[PDB]
RNA sequence: GCGAUGAUCACCCAUGGGUGGGUACAAAUGGCAGUCUGACAAGU
């Protein structure tokens, strides 16, 4: 019946998500700065991160190279030779090897972020299955830990009414129905 | 140093350290290159004079931007010391501006050192 | 007879009719910038250089200056006969070509602007000749690199680098206090009392990652993370503490928080020696100066460098506190005389008045030793001139230490 | 309360206020033709 | 709140609202590349200032032939930091491109930044005097305009003419006869500078002079013909 | 009443914002346009509106000399009188900005010279015969 | 084959779009917004 598990891994995934965001923008700038073109061939943030961890300096250009950043996702829209080409051919200033290492550390640093946000998540939905499986069964795990966060614990959430669980045509009746049936899960959960 | 490219023949220092020697004694003249740059970004700045023996040249050289920028006529003389001496101050300065003001006596040797800087430039 | 070409992909050599003064001559005077002259004349040999791009931009450098070893594997077998006449653009290069070994007679920059100019209009139609592409991307790439040997940019003067990383240093600063607030607020449902009284978010994250619960703390040593007083301080909580039990998994994941939480104050702190390494290779004397932090400070203030050497040294002295200042102005109060400079080392050093004398010198000599690492085209990077100036502010400062107020 | 009406200053949002604004001209006018 | 009208000129527009404004698009969104103020109604724009810009003081001055279209590839002689080359950059757009040329080193890494920032602009730190020199980069330009202010201007002029315009092309020079001659009346040295280009076989159409905006600057604008 | 900063923290003040609305707002072209003509027939027969192309309205006008085939301001309210009061009222903002700031700069002016004539020297108090008064610093190498 | 475990309850063009508003985050070389004084001081 301790819920602040629930409360705390709800900040937390949130700030977590802001900052993988934020870092991954970072990566995008400074990689940009060494080569832009990819982070305009590349908008999937957190493949750029790793794309960046394997092509470190824009000169190691084979085709072996070729079919290991074709492992890396895939090859179906043309990104390897598009990468190839535009690396070859970019117009990009060239940085030195501590400010090649200081990018490279930061795109590790993005990607276990990003793992570590993976299994946050995961270890909130079964915590929202061991706590309070009803609510979790009837709205979902993420939406109902932020009912929970809203309100300020299951106590909170199953002593408050239905209206202010509401507050917290057909569309209005189907929101007062879903409001009604969450508190009543509430109630069962804590109790 | 062709850093300081307008730099004065003789006769045209004769003219601006005397140029300058009535400014300040009218008082017309600001002193230094802090104070020069701070008349320069206020745009009251009639023209700047520099130093060209100045230890190192960069110092200074920073001024020559914003000159240009507000489009003032700038030069520069030989010798701080002799720059310092026509001052009348007991230090070498390496940077003066003339002022702006109309109500001034000195203003046809001002505009005539001004216009041949120009033409030098 | 031959005419060579520079591409921005590869050197060009197309044959012709050996009259080709007399050639250029009909060519402008039947306008024969078309395709039917260009099919007439396409191509002789081509010589597409590699795609290393220091390479392009030596063979560039070596085109405009001298002949390159790029050029002698193409020139390897323009001729058949002992002599044969090649069309160059260059002067420079004409005589070049002729002092070189294979002696075949050029001709310098004659009539054959003709030549040039055409088949510069019609080389799209040499495209499908060699070089399947649009060298517009190529032309770019090329002019960038050229443009940045001749400005001569040395890879680690980079301002835009240096205000990136003051930024991202504030932030991680930022971010890192958050998770240790939210971290030390999930691990107080075990251990409030170590919450309280250890306060460094690493000692605390380390402490998490050493022992898991009280008593197991009470069992293991904590030498190496907090002093003796101080861990027998947290044995005693752990013997008496109010948390609750927490599950593994919950432990599991806190502490993988606790692993994220020293990992970046570990980064932190490789970044700001990177910064460090990044302000001394590019403004060396005000590194010597001021001091690392503050200099980076004042630049990331002010913009670039450039616009920091453009302020005079006034604004460098009350370069922090602009609200201050403004609002002083305004109201008619005492200006502000320390600003950002007074996390300098010197300042720090001086005392009242002589804080604010110091705070003056220390500017104006921050002014000189700024300008100077901003415009020094040439530089020898060693720490000359803000050393001299931190010796002169140093005598001034045991000059204005030892006057002393009260008369004896 | 709203975005768009917290204003940083309680003066602010008080002059920001509408229906006091033309209690405050209505009364001020009143007074004024009093005293003059 | 803003009216949009296509000026005569294809890709210069003109903001009629509170203030009416001369406004050419962008292509790099919200990056104003010198401090201008950009307005968006949507599609971004990005004003012309006429005391900054010659070009500007020309359109608003009014041109009857400006050989500057979006689809074509246009050369800048003098891109002092680039503050009318990205103008021009955005008026030409992506299918054509522009050769900026500078030879002074701070704006020449202004430049640089700029062009890092377009993919229109590309830049030439080289020296103006010496086709020869930077003939490897730029092919078959198709209008030509210049900025430069040094008094050998119709030579160079006429040098860059005959190693990289295309025949039947369109000039553009920016002259200050403050620069030229300075003592004697600016009609007669733009008679003078007439009279050299026709000798360096640019055959002239229009000058016009910047009064307003400028004192004592011309702008010619003639075409490029019978050359090889 | 007030002192030198003030006053000059409000003549930069003034002297930016009057930069700024310069640069919001638009000046209308004067210039001595001309056009280069082959031969003295062609001079003889010229005319704006075929060389141009345009209309009336279009050649008397210099910003848009637009094409026929080019060819080929009410959504506001009150056009003819709100629009037009508008743009004066910015113009005219732009002149007050500029009377005040010229004002400013008289009263620092006057309190500079005050505060040099109280700073320093060896002055002798001259009157000029239009009335006005100067102060002579006799020539000495201040140390 | 109902219900207290909860029934019922701003504009235009014809259930489609345009105008306005609220909420969270992000960017701005967007605004507030202007960068102090300027020759003497210390010992004898």
């Amino acid at each position: 019946k301790n819920d602040n598990h629930i409360i705390q891994a709800i900040a937390l995934l949130d700030q977590l998500d802001k900052d993988i965001n934020t870092f991954a923008m970072r990566v995008k700038e400074w990689y940009g700065w060494h080569f832009p073109e990819l982070a305009k061939l590349v908008p999937d943030n957190y493949t750029f991160a790793k794309l960046v961890l394997f092509i470190k300096d824009k000169a190691s250009l084979n085709d072996d190279s070729l079919h290991d950043l074709a492992a890396l996702l895939n090859e179906d829209s043309g990104i390897a030779q598009r990468v190839i080409d535009n690396a070859r051919i970019s117009m990009g200033q060239d940085i030195s090897e501590t400010d090649m290492e200081n990018v490279c550390v930061f795109a590790q640093r993005v990607a276990s972020l990003a793992d570590y946000r993976r299994q946050l998540y995961d270890y909130l939905c079964e915590k929202m299955h061991t706590v309070a499986p009803n609510l979790s069964e009837l709205i979902g795990e993420v939406i109902g830990a932020r009912l929970i966060s809203h309100a300020g614990s299951l106590t909170n959430l199953s002593k408050q009414a239905a209206s202010t669980v509401q507050i917290l045509k057909n569309k209005g009746r189907i929101s007062r129905y879903l409001a009604n049936k969450c508190s009543m899960a509430s109630r069962i959960d804590n109790y | 140093n062709p850093k300081a490219f307008p730099l004065a023949d003789a006769a045209l220092t004769q003219q601006i350290l005397d140029v300058v020697q009535q400014a300040a004694n009218l008082r017309q003249l600001k002193k230094g290159a802090n104070e020069a740059t701070k008349t320069l970004n206020r745009g009251i700045s009639e023209f700047i004079i520099m130093a060209a023996d100045c230890e190192p040249i960069e110092i200074l050289l920073h001024l020559p931007l914003l000159c240009e920028d507000k489009n003032v006529p700038y030069v520069f003389v030989p010798s701080r010391v002799a720059l310092g001496r026509a001052c009348g101050v007991s230090r070498p300065v390496i940077a003066a501006s003339i002022t702006t003001n109309d109500a001034s006596a000195i203003k046809t040797q001002i505009y005539a050192v001004k216009d041949k800087i120009e033409t030098l430039l | 007879a031959y005419v060579l070409t520079e591409t921005s992909a590869g050197y060009a050599l197309l044959k012709a009719s050996d009259k080709k003064i007399y050639k250029s001559s009909s060519l402008i005077q039947d306008l024969d910038s078309s395709d039917k002259v260009l099919k007439e004349f396409k191509i002789a040999a081509f010589s597409k250089f590699n795609s290393a791009a220091n390479a392009l931009e030596e063979a560039n450098s070596i085109i405009e200056g001298k002949v390159s070893s790029q050029l002698e594997k193409l020139l390897e077998e323009i001729k058949k006969d002992k002599k044969s006449t090649l069309i160059v653009s260059e002067t420079k290069l004409a005589n070049a070509i002729n002092k070189l070994g294979l002696n075949f007679n050029v001709v310098s920059d004659a009539v054959t602007l003709d030549i040039y100019r055409a088949i510069k209009e019609y080389l799209p139609e040499l495209l499908p000749g060699m070089s399947d592409n649009d060298l517009s991307k190529m032309s770019l790439g090329l002019a960038h690199s050229i443009g940045r040997h001749k400005l001569k940019f040395s890879a680690d003067k980079v301002d835009v680098m240096i205000i990136q990383a003051i930024a991202l240093l504030d932030d991680l600063d930022k971010e890192l206090n958050t998770y240790a607030m939210r971290c030390k607020e999930w691990y107080g449902w075990h251990f409030p009392e170590l919450a309280k009284i250890v306060t460094d978010s690493v000692a605390y994250a380390r402490i998490i990652l050493t022992m898991g619960i009280r008593s197991k703390a009470s069992e293991t040593d904590l030498s190496e993370i907090l002093p003796e007083e101080i861990e027998e301080r947290v044995k005693t909580a752990a013997e008496v503490s109010m948390g609750t039990e927490i599950t593994q998994t919950d432990l599991d994941n806190i502490n993988a928080l606790a692993e994220q939480i020293v990992e970046f104050a570990a980064y932190r702190e490789q970044l700001s020696n990177y910064l460090s390494a990044r302000m001394k290779a590019i403004a060396p004397n005000l590194t010597q100066l001021v001091g690392e932090l503050v200099g980076a400070r004042l630049i990331a203030h002010s913009g670039s460098l450039i616009s920091l050497a453009k302020s005079p040294a006034s604004t460098i002295q009350i370069l922090g506190a602009e609200k201050a200042l403004f609002r002083a102005l305004k109201t008619k109060h005492d200006t502000p005389k320390y600003g950002l400079l007074y996390h300098a080392s010197l300042v720090g050093q001086a005392t009242g008045k002589n804080k604010g004398k110091i705070a003056r010198v220390l500017a104006a000599k921050a002014a000189v030793s700024l300008r100077y690492d901003a415009l020094a085209e040439d530089r020898d990077d060693s720490g000359d001139i803000g050393l001299e100036s931190r010796a002169k502010v140093e005598n001034r400062l045991s000059q204005l230490e030892g006057r002393d107020l009260r008369t004896t | 309360m709203n975005r768009k009406e917290r204003k940083s200053t309680i003066l602010e949002t008080l002059m920001g206020d509408e229906a006091s604004n033309k209690y405050f001209k209505r009364k001020y006018n009143e007074i004024q033709e009093k005293s003059t | 709140k803003v009216v949009i009208e296509p000026h005569r000129h294809a890709g210069v527009y003109i903001a009629r609202g509170k203030e009416d404004l001369l406004v050419t698009k962008n292509m790099a969104p919200g990056e104003s590349v010198y401090g201008e103020k950009r307005i968006s109604v949507k599609v971004e724009y990005r004003v012309w200032n006429p005391f900054r810009s010659k070009l500007a003081a020309g359109i608003m001055g009014g041109l009857d032939e400006l050989f500057i279209a979006p689809g074509k590839k246009v050369l800048y002689l003098g891109a002092a930091s680039g503050t009318s080359v990205s103008h021009v950059s955005d008026v030409v757009g992506p299918e054509g491109v522009v050769y900026a040329v500078e030879f002074s080193h701070r704006p020449g890494r202004e430049l640089i930044s700029m062009a890092k920032k377009r993919p229109n602009i590309i830049p030439i730190i080289e020296d103006a005097r010496h086709p020869q020199k930077y003939r490897m980069l730029i092919g078959m330009v198709d209008c030509v305009f210049a900025d430069v202010a040094q008094p050998d201007q119709a030579r160079i002029i006429a040098l860059n003419s005959h190693m990289f315009l295309k025949d039947q092309g369109g000039v553009v020079i920016s002259i200050k006869a403050n620069c030229i001659d300075s003592t004697v009346d600016a009609e007669t040295v733009f008679a003078r500078e007439v009279q050299k280009l026709r000798e360096e076989r640019i055959k002239p159409l229009e000058q016009l002079t910047l009064e307003p905006y400028e004192r004592d600057h011309c702008i010619v604008v003639g075409r490029y013909m019978r050359s090889g | 009443t007030q002192d030198s900063n003030y006053v000059r923290t409000l003549r930069q003040i003034e002297l930016k914002k009057l930069e700024k609305g310069a640069k919001q707002l638009m000046f209308k072209s004067s210039g001595n346009h001309t056009i280069f003509v082959d031969s003295r027939e062609k001079m003889n027969e010229f005319t704006p509106e075929k060389f141009f192309n345009t209309t009336s309205e279009m050649v008397n006008r210099s910003e848009n000399r637009l094409t026929k085939d080019q060819l080929a301001n009410a959504s506001s309210i009150m056009p003819k009188e709100s629009l037009d009061k508008k743009k004066l009222k910015k113009f005219k903002q732009v002149k007050q900005h500029l009377q005040r700031e010229t004002q400013l700069k008289q009263v620092q002016q006057r309190m500079d010279a005050q505060r040099e004539l109280l700073k320093k020297g060896s002055k002798k108090k001259i009157v000029d015969s239009s009335g006005k008064i100067s102060f002579k610093w006799k020539k000495q190498r201040k140390r």
